[PDB]
């Protein structure tokens, strides 16, 4: 198989910053057959430069395309708001066509720490048979924010889904919604549930804790 | 069925070009040496000539 | 230019099959091959099978053997995917994907740059059910500013629409996109922040708009302190 892999994961810039997103394949592979795709908002996937070199229809002059053999690269060297989302990098090259994970671009902003909060399930909810404890963070800048669920001390997995908003237009903040579900026989099980979160901005990992009553 | 296109006929343009430069020293004997001879399409009439 | 248009979204039960149409318009059709992305709710892209459509160079993903099946119909000019043996993994929205560049020959190995809208697939074995909006009180568990909220769960279309003291309260609300339960039922929760002096002074209200099912309520928010 075929499988490519991009580097920059989040990587921030402001206006008439200058970025460099990066599209590693696994084997060798010819400089013909990469080819980087623009994505904004959930819409409509944009070509925006074939061949790793050159510049489709009417894309504009901040995308430069290089790349040779194993690593390719993507060069933004000016952008407006216009061009902001996830970028792709796709192999058409063999049989099995493969996309790259995909890589968010964000307005570089000043660190901002999240606002925590928890919120213990209803009991017009507990009288359904399940629980839903929610762990929400508010207003942070810097992506990649950690949330781990502790149920008396013991982290959790598999039941804590995540939702998180879009990078806000005004601040350029962004806000996670955290569900840790449960039934009502296992939410009976404990009686300690809390939420720590890892962050850059935020100096310590910050737990916020509720008991059951 | 499927898409649709004229139907044609293909002639090698090398070999052609080799076959008028045969041709043109043959006529040349009929019609003078060191002299220029044309030819263009069809004039007119059937669709057969 | 060439264009390709797709089929309307469909909601099948777990197990069975859905069938999918892609029309260009506009374009050579035998020539350049259609591939079809998929993109599951939340996750990356994933290619799923390519096919030219009258010639026959077809191949299919490692996942999609014993449950895909791309065919055509040239009098119509529009090909098919079908999908079997459905599951919750395959709900998700797929994109007819195509390159457009006395050519006869095929391409196979080629990008694509047109994309069709898409069509949404979903596997839920349920119907047509109204919402459940439960409470999400504020409490001592901050600082000046609390936030209180409502929790839709176990409803269906999901073109809900959630507003706070009818359109009075705008700012601060963030409603949160809805997912797929492991049952087959969606939820979310809309949350907003206040100042703690109006708690047991302002009164808040949701009000929850689920169209198909005909459904409007407007629950209130007391808080109880524990
Ligand atoms: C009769 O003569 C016709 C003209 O000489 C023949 O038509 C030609 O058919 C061949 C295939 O049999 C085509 O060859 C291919 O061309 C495509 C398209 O080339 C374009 O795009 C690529 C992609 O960037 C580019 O690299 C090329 O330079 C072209 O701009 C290639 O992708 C293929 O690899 C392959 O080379 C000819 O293009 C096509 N000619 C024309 C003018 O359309 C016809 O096949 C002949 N018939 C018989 C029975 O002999
Ligand atoms: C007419 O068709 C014949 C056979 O399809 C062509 O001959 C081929 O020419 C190509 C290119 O020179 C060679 O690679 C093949 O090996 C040839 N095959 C045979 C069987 O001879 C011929 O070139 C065509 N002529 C024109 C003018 O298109
Ligand atoms: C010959 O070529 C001319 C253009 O040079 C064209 O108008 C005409 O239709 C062609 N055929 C005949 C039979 O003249």
């Amino acid at each position: 198989e075929i499988v490519l892999t991009q580097s920059p994961v989040t990587l921030s810039l402001s206006s008439g910053e200058t970025g460099t997103l990066s599209c590693r394949a696994s084997q060798n592979i010819s400089s013909s057959w990469i080819a980087w795709y623009q994505q904004r908002r959930g819409q409509v996937p944009r070509l925006l430069i074939s061949a790793a070199s050159a510049r489709a229809a009417g894309i504009p002059d901040r995308f430069t395309g290089r790349g040779s053999g194993t690593d390719f690269t993507l060069t933004i060297t000016r952008l407006e708001p216009e061009d902001f989302g996830v970028y792709s990098c796709q192999y058409y090259g063999g049989s099995f066509f493969t996309f790259g994970p995909g890589t968010q671009v964000d307005v570089k902003r000043t660190v901002a720490a999240p606002s925590v909060f928890i919120f213990p399930p209803s009991d017009e909810q507990l009288k359904s048979g399940t629980a839903s404890v929610v762990c929400l963070l508010n207003n942070f800048y810097p992506r990649e924010a950690k949330v781990q669920w502790k149920v008396d001390n013991a982290l959790q997995s598999g039941n804590s889904q995540e939702s998180v908003t879009e990078q806000d237009s005004k601040d350029s903040t962004y806000s996670l919604s955290s569900t840790l579900t449960l039934s009502k026989a296992d939410y009976e099980k404990h009686k300690v549930y809390a939420c720590e979160v890892t962050h850059q901005g935020l100096s310590s990992p910050v737990t916020k804790s509720f008991n059951r009553g | 069925i499927g898409d649709i296109r004229q139907a044609h006929c293909n002639v090698s343009k090398a070999t052609w070009n080799e076959t008028l430069g045969k041709v043109v020293k043959q006529l040349r004997k009929h019609f003078g040496n060191n002299t220029i001879i044309r030819f263009a399409n069809s004039s007119g009439g059937d669709l057969e000539v | 230019q060439v264009q390709l248009v797709q089929s309307g979204a469909e909601v099948r039960k777990p197990g069975s099959s859905v069938t999918i149409s892609c029309k260009p318009v506009g374009g050579t059709f035998t020539n350049f091959a259609i591939h079809w992305v998929r993109q599951a709710p939340g996750q990356g892209l994933e290619w799923v099978g390519g096919r030219v459509p009258v010639v026959g160079i077809y191949k299919y993903g490692k996942k999609f053997h014993d449950r895909l099946r791309l065919y055509e119909d040239d009098p119509m000019k529009t090909v098919f995917l079908e999908l079997r043996s459905l599951t919750s993994d395959d709900t998700g929205v797929y994109y007819c994907t195509r390159w457009r560049g006395y050519d006869t020959s095929s391409y196979y190995n080629d990008a694509s740059d047109v994309w069709g809208p898409g069509t949404k697939v979903i596997v839920s074995a349920a119907s047509t059910k109204g919402p459940s909006v439960f409470p999400l009180a504020p409490s001592s568990k901050s600082g000046g500013t609390a936030a209180l909220g409502c929790l839709v769960k176990d409803y269906f279309p999901e073109p809900v629409t959630v507003s706070w003291n009818s359109g009075a309260l705008t700012s601060g609300v963030h409603t949160f996109p809805a997912v797929l339960q492991s049952s087959g039922l969606y939820s979310l929760s809309s949350v907003v922040t206040v100042p703690s002096s109006s708690l047991g002074t302002q009164t808040y209200i949701c009000n929850v708009n689920h169209k198909p099912s005909n459904t409007k309520v407007d629950k209130k928010v007391e808080p109880k302190s524990c």
